[PDB]
């Protein structure tokens, strides 16, 4: 199943703030209006990245697992909320080929009306987060407005990922690609509105 | 600031010496430009406490004492326009005393005419002035005297448009504005070329200076030099080229400001469409602004006509002005306004029989 | 100025010298408070220790390395480091840090360097010729030795072969010491491969028993989990200094400021990219960056044939941050500020000239426009010249360059 | 080595032939002046106000100059003026006279 | 058109954009100097027959 994204997936590109102005920047970005993998798990390609949203009001979606196996010969990101906080492990993991929970390691570390949106990708050797929560009054598709996800971690793992699945009613899946993007700051720094510069020729 | 650079700069030699001089030659000439437009009179001329100017009203164009000392259309004008090594030098005259030479030059021409170009200003009174420019485009003086109320509310009613016309919209200083917009387009360009690569490890000068040791860091800096050194003869040429434009400009301005604010241009459409009447400077930031007055002919009629009319066989041709015929009759009259006179010796002049002239007529004209 | 100009003579005029520009009056480093000290107690200062022939390696990463807390602990008994100096060790970053940790005799301790040979050295613990890290040993007769002896640590005896690098095998398969085949079971030259120091309180300083640390070190694609202690200098405010943030080195006057960051921000930039406030990491106030005060410097000078005294325009200074005058076009210097107006002779700008005049000094001005004049201008008055003069005016135009042409291969190539 | 010269060299030699080239525009748009002045004000009698000098233009000559041309432009200036009484029209006969 | 190159020269930053802007406005221009000339006549005026 899929859907389109709207105006929805940007996120704060770098840690620096920018004032009553806009800002053109090229990065991995969801393209405007493009149209997105829906779920109520499979394993799924991880490409240059991935946004992820879910319709979470419910605590059925409680994490996520990345790597290129995803089993035993090497290492991988496990990603669980220990319904207190987040709990991140690497290890070798010889999990489940069909992980659930009730509706060596080198690193570790510890953190409906509402959608929760994600951005996961890796570079030169560093896996970072970015995150937002907002309310909703849509149960099928993605909410049609514009908010943007702010970073969480940023995480000095060194892992190579190819793949990823989530573990566990809407969630939705979509891929980053090196877009160009316009970026309108407010006065206190937050994007408050964007321009995907590829979109169509008035963004151009 | 880095002095591991500031040595590898000094092997280039007199570039950065070169940029620095060709920018101050440009700086320089933009108060020669400033001064040659407005500093063309000698005395700063003042207007008396009286404003009887023959009923024409120059309010909204000569000071307003209550505001810089700007006129009331100086004032919109001056409203509608709108550090990494790089700095700003003032300009050598300051908007007062740009207002004070606009002052003195619209002071002059209210109070004497053409007369304050050529030697001292003399006076004479704004109804006598006009009538002078009235003959200067051939219309006959009588012509202003006996319409001398319509003539001043249509200058004053005209001035009130140009209020509204400058209040209601900017989009009339666009060549003034354009000016403010490409300079801060260019150095907002020498500027963001700071960020760039031009394919060295990082643009951050001193993050170079930690990646790598003394020989590798000084072939990835020069990359850096080399680029920045481009990028400022990238600016400084196109400011050079820029700064010709505006010479031009401040060449024809200066040449506006001599032949029809001090006199009374006889060049068609130099100072504005119609016949030239006089013009009026008001300064505005970066420019001038000239309202040129002129004669616009606005209500035709339909008449016959003859190049001569033959008498007692001789031929007659008029001094000043042309015959025409209202249907029956036969008149003489000013060539830019319908006045018509009986022909008369007076006005007409003979030369020879009728036969030589195609398409002359048989009239009569008087002897007095 | 006659440097500038590259000769010895200077014409009357106002020459841009120079640049002016504020020094850092000292330098400033800031990083986020010190934390995650890495976990050398567990193998420093616990309880339990490793036998030889098995011993225990604690990986070190995610953490700082205060190797100060190590080399400076005078209690130790020895420290040698190999690659680095040990007051070079706390500038360094590393993937992985490994700490490996047994229990020796005293006489064993020399053998635990690179390329180096005896029973520790080829058959227990192996370090290579180009080993880069750090040996540290203390003595512990406290703990590891025991009345009667303490048998229970361990020592590889006997192998086939000598140990590869950083090779572990702690395997107790019995030994063939000769040609007696040993067929699963003990006997003569067939022989348990350990033995035991038995430590002894009545031990002398060499058969003592000594807990031993070898820190190895590694940089890998995966980024540097381990550094040594960043260092932190106090905050000056409204000074010009040189800072560094967490990377971001710079040249400025820090203040505090009215921005208010989203927490993660921690730079602020300008409309060019160029930075203008940071977020200080010990205590996250929003400070403002602007440029130490800088400026052309130019000298106004009247002819040196005429005179040698001069007058110097710091162009856009304010003086406080350098007779003295604040102009508009910046602080000058050298020249006396005068209430009356003339012609303009050296311009400044702002209006503002200057000349050599009376017992000479270089005066300083707002430049005059002209005479002021009233018009005599009444309805019925008029002025009619009576009389005239012819008057010559000469007027200079020029009209063509010098004719140039240039070899482009000469001059490039000669 | 020797590509370093010539980069720098033929910069070096591009940086003088642009600023050449502007300067020759800047002299052009002076020549074209000064033809227009020897035209209009040696040639003619130009009305154009202070474009062949200050006051009312009689005539001009030129003189040559090394690189250039000087013109002596003879002007008449009023000189000794007196204040007098003024009127637009005299009233005759009931009928208004103009001069 | 090579791929490899163009990501090169996006390193140089502004140059190749201000080449753009510099050619653009001359064009522009060639079309507001041919106005300048002949478009000073407000009607299309047409001899007699
Ligand atoms: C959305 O994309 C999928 C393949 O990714 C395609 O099957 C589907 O028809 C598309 N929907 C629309 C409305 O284009
Ligand atoms: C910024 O934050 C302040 C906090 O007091 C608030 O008053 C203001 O409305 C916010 N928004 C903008 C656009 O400044
Ligand atoms: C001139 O016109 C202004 C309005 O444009 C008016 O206020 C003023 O009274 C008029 N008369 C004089 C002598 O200023
Ligand atoms: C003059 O006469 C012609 C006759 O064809 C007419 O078209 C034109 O409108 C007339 N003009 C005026 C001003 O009456
Ligand atoms: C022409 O002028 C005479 C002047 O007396 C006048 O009587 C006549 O009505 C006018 N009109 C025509 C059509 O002749
Ligand atoms: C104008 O042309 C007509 C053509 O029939 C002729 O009769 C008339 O004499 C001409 N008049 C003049 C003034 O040329
Ligand atoms: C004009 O007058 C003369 C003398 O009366 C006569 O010969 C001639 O035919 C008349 N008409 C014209 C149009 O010349
Ligand atoms: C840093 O440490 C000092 C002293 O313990 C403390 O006052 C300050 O609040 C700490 N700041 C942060 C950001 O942890
Ligand atoms: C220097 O001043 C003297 C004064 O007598 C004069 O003769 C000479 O020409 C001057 N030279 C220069 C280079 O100004
Ligand atoms: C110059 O600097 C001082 C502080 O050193 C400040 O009070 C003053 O306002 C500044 N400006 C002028 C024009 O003095
Ligand atoms: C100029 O005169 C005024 C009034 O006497 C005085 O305030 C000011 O300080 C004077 N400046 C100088 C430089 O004499
Ligand atoms: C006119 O001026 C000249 C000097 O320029 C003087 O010699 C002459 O006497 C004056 N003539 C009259 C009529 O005033
Ligand atoms: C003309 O009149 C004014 C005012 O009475 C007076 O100042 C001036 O001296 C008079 N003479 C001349 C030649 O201007």
């Amino acid at each position: 199943a899929y859907t389109n994204s709207f105006t929805r997936g940007v996120y704060y590109p770098d840690k620096v703030f920018r004032s009553s102005v806009l800002h053109s920047t090229q990065d991995l970005f969801l393209p405007f209006f493009s149209n997105v993998t829906w779920f109520h798990n499979p394993v799924l390609p991880f490409n240059d990245g991935v946004y992820f949203a879910s319709t979470e009001k419910s605590n059925i979606i409680r994490g996520w697992i990345f790597g290129t196996t995803l089993d035993s010969k090497t290492q991988s990101l496990l990603i669980v909320n220990n319904a207190t906080n987040v709990v991140i492990k690497v290890c070798e993991f010889q999990f489940c080929n069909d992980p659930f929970l009730g509706v060596n390691c080198t690193f570790e570390y510890v953190s409906f009306k509402n959608l929760r949106e994600f951005v996961f990708k890796n570079i030169d050797g560093y896996f970072k987060i970015y995150s937002k929560h907002t309310p909703i009054n849509l149960v099928r598709g993605l909410p049609q407005g514009f908010s943007a996800l702010e970073p969480l971690v940023d995480l000095p793992i060194g892992i190579n990922i190819t793949r990823f699945q989530t573990l566990l009613a809407a969630y939705y899946v979509g891929y980053l690609q090196p877009r160009t993007f316009l970026l309108k700051y407010n006065e206190n720094g937050t994007i408050t509105d964007a321009v995907d510069c590829a979109l169509d020729p008035l963004s151009e | 600031d880095s002095t591991e650079c500031s040595n590898l700069l000094l092997q280039y030699g007199s570039f950065c010496t070169q940029l620095n001089r060709a920018l101050t030659g440009i700086a320089v000439e933009q108060d020669k430009n400033t001064q040659e437009v407005f500093a063309q009179v000698k005395q700063i001329y003042k207007t008396p406490p009286i404003k009887d100017f023959g009923g024409f009203n120059f309010s909204q164009i000569l000071p307003d004492p209550s505001k810089s000392k700007r006129s009331f259309i100086e004032d919109l004008l001056f409203n509608k326009v709108t550090f990494n090594g790089l700095t700003v030098l003032p300009p050598l005259l300051t908007d007062e005393m740009i207002a004070q030479y606009t002052s003195a030059l619209l002071a002059g021409t209210i109070t004497s005419g053409w007369t304050f170009g050529a030697g001292a200003a003399l006076q004479i009174p704004f109804a006598m002035q006009m009538a002078y420019r009235f003959n200067g485009i051939g219309v006959t003086q009588n012509v202003l005297y006996e319409n001398q109320k319509l003539i001043a509310n249509q200058f004053n009613s005209a001035i009130g448009k140009i209020q509204d016309s400058l209040s209601s919209t900017a989009s009339a200083l666009g060549k003034l504005q354009d000016v403010v917009n490409q300079n801060a387009q260019a150095l907002n360009t020498l500027v963001k070329q700071l960020s760039s690569n031009f394919g060295a490890i990082s643009s951050v000068l001193n993050d170079i200076l930690s990646r790598l040791d003394k020989v590798e860091a000084e072939v990835q800096i020069d990359r850096l030099i080399t680029g920045r050194l481009q990028s400022l003869q990238t600016y400084v040429t196109q400011q050079l080229i820029r700064a010709a434009e505006i010479r031009a400009s401040a060449n024809l301005a200066a040449t506006k400001m001599s032949e029809c604010v001090l006199g009374q241009s006889k060049r068609v459409d130099f100072c504005g469409k119609g016949y030239h009447l006089m013009s009026f400077p008001q300064s505005a930031p970066h420019g001038v602004v000239f309202l040129h007055v002129t004669y616009v002919p606005a209500q035709e009629k339909n008449f016959t006509t003859a190049p001569a009319i033959c008498h007692d066989g001789k031929a007659h041709f008029p001094r000043e002005g042309v015959f025409v015929s209202n249907g029956t009759h036969w008149f003489v009259t000013q060539r830019n306004f319908y006045e018509p006179q009986i022909i008369t010796t007076d006005n007409t002049f003979v030369s020879g029989n009728c036969d030589v002239v195609i398409g002359i007529v048989n009239n009569t004209v008087y002897d007095p | 100025t006659k440097c500038t100009l590259k000769s010895f003579t200077v014409e009357k005029g106002i020459y841009q010298t120079s640049n002016f520009r504020v020094q850092p009056t000292e330098s400033i480093v800031r990083f986020p408070n010190i934390t995650n000290l890495c976990p050398f107690g567990e193998v420093f200062n616990a309880t339990r220790f490793a036998s030889v022939y098995a011993w225990n390696r604690k990986r070190i990463s995610n953490c700082v390395a205060d190797y100060s807390v190590l080399y400076n602990s005078a209690s130790f008994s020895t420290f040698k480091c190999y690659g680095v100096s040990p007051t070079k060790l706390n500038d360094l970053c590393f993937t992985n840090v490994y700490a490996d940790s047994f229990v020796i005799r005293g006489d064993e301790v020399r053998q635990i360097a690179p390329g180096q040979t005896g029973n520790i050295a080829d058959y227990n613990y192996k370090l290579p010729d180009d080993f880069t890290g750090c040996v540290i040993a203390w003595n512990s007769n406290n703990l590891d030795s025991k009345v009667g002896g303490n048998y229970n640590y361990l020592y590889r005896l006997f192998r086939k072969s000598n140990l590869k690098p950083f090779e572990r095998d702690i395997s107790t398969e019995i030994y063939q010491a000769g040609s007696t085949p040993c067929n699963g079971v003990k006997g003569f030259n067939c022989y348990f491969p350990l033995q035991s120091y038995g430590f002894q309180p009545t031990y002398g300083v060499g058969y003592q028993p000594y807990r031993v640390v070898v820190l190895s070190f590694e940089l890998l694609h995966a980024p540097a989990t381990v550094c040594g202690p960043k260092k932190s200098t106090n905050l000056v405010k409204n000074k010009c200094v040189n800072f560094n943030f967490n990377g971001l080195t710079g040249t400025g006057v820090l203040t505090e400021s009215n921005k208010k960051f989203l927490p993660f921000q921690q730079f602020g930039r300008d409309i060019a990219d160029t930075t203008d406030a940071v977020r200080d990491p010990q205590t996250l106030e929003i400070l403002d960056i602007t440029p130490c005060s800088f400026g052309g410097v130019s000298v106004i000078t009247p002819g040196t044939n005429t005179s040698n005294q001069v007058a110097v325009l710091y162009q856009g200074v304010n003086c406080t941050e350098v007779n003295v005058f604040q102009t508009r076009a910046g602080c000058l210097i050298g020249a006396e500020h005068v209430n009356n107006s003339y012609e303009c002779d050296i311009p400044i700008g702002a209006g503002i000239c200057a000349s050599y005049q009376t017992s000479q000094s270089i005066i300083a001005y707002t430049m005059s426009l002209g005479v002021e004049n009233s018009v005599a201008y009444s309805n019925n008055s008029i002025a009619i010249p009576t009389n005239f003069t012819i008057s010559v005016t000469t007027e200079i135009l020029p009209v063509s360059m010098t004719k140039t042409s240039v070899d482009c291969t000469m001059y490039i190539c000669g």
